């Protein structure tokens, strides 16, 4: 068990920027992955960003790719997503969530499916509006 | 007459446990089996038959019994039964809706879980369709779930399509590794499977 507090968010005016932190608390794996998810109103919920556990393997949507950049702290088991360029589409709850990553043939793999996922977070609102 | 004790203890004590994407088959043949000390056994979490009785099973003979084994996480084991939906039963293991047979299992946290995580145990994903009874897939291709098409290489909306459990001995139970064990009654050739009661 594991489990992730959400931090940060609110309201920004087009072309602002904001900051999300993840604090993952409880007993983590050696190996694990972190993804950024975000549900606006009338759509499903989708993947924004996903990293590993080291810092790397960083992946994002198209739709974010360039202007979000997700991140880990060195001293804490904190994860950041950094939202530069925000436009009012990317108004949404956006949450945390944790899963193991994937070791196969002696190869690890650090992904972020949504329908894997083993532990979510309560989820932060985020308002980019005029 | 002299016969073979059918081997059941090669697949319900064995130390190792096929993952379930990859789930073990054993044919078991030629042999007399008594299928209530298993059913009388304190080991299992979960004995349920949809085929007969386990006492009605030592009078029957069947040409071959399978014993089909695998982990997967405790509150997937309800989806090893006919007409059961999820990523299990979907993309991994699939029982008929005229299944005949009994599925076993029971909480292994003690040996397939380990401090750190034990990621040897893995579960398939993504499909494009679901698996029909009985089959298996071993597949390890790119699975696309988004409008971009990858040429073989892991992407945002291109997944591993297996993924690792990560058991820990601290989960909850319904995260925690379970053993299972399912066997199927066939009768087709010569009936060699046999119960102690004839
Ligand atoms: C797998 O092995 C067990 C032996 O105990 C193991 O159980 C596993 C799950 C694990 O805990 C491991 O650490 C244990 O070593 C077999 O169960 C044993 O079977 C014998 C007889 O075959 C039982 O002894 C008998 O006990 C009865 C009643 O007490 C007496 O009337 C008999 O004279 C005899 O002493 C023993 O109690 C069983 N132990 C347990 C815990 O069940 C089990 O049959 C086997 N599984 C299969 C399918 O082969």
């Amino acid at each position: 068990q594991v489990q992730l507090q959400e931090s940060g968010g609110g309201l920004v005016q087009p072309g602002g920027s904001l900051r999300l932190s993840c604090a993952v608390s409880g007993f983590t794996l050696d190996y694990y992955a972190i993804g950024w998810f975000r549900q606006a109103p009338g759509k499903e919920r989708e993947g924004v960003s996903c990293i590993s556990s080291s810092g790397g393997n960083t992946k994002y949507a198209d739709s974010v790719k360039g202007r979000f950049t997700a991140s880990r702290d060195n001293a804490k088991n904190t994860f950041y997503l950094q939202m530069n360029s925000l436009k009012p589409e990317d108004t949404a709850v956006y949450y945390c969530a944790a899963i193991a990553a994937t070791y196969y043939s002696g190869s690890y793999y650090f992904q972020c499916p949504h329908d894997g996922m083993d532990y979510w977070g309560k989820g932060t609102q985020v308002t980019v509006s005029s | 007459n002299i016969t073979n004790l059918c081997p059941f203890g090669e697949v319900f004590n064995a130390t190792r446990f096929a993952s379930v994407y990859a789930w073990n088959r054993k044919r078991i043949s030629n042999c007399v089996a008594d299928y209530s000390v298993l059913y009388n056994s304190a080991s299992f979490s979960t004995f349920k038959c949809y085929g007969v009785s386990p006492t009605k099973l030592n009078d029957l003979c069947f040409t071959n019994v399978y014993a089909d084994s695998f982990v997967i996480r405790g509150d997937e084991v309800r989806q090893i039964a006919p007409g059961q939906t999820g990523k299990i039963a979907d993309y991994n293991y699939k029982l008929p809706d005229d299944f005949t047979g009994c599925v076993i299992a029971w909480n292994s946290n003690n040996l397939d879980s380990k401090v750190g995580g034990n990621y040897n145990y893995l579960y398939r994903l993504f499909r494009k369709s679901n698996l029909k009874p009985f089959e298996r897939d071993i597949s390890t291709e790119i699975y696309q779930a988004g409008s971009t098409p990858c040429n073989g290489v892991e992407g945002f909306n291109c997944y591993f399509p297996l993924q690792s459990y990560g058991f820990q001995p601290t989960n909850g139970v319904g995260y925690q590794p379970y053993r299972v064990v399912v066997l199927s009654f066939e009768l087709l050739a010569p009936a060699t499977v046999c119960g102690p009661g004839s």
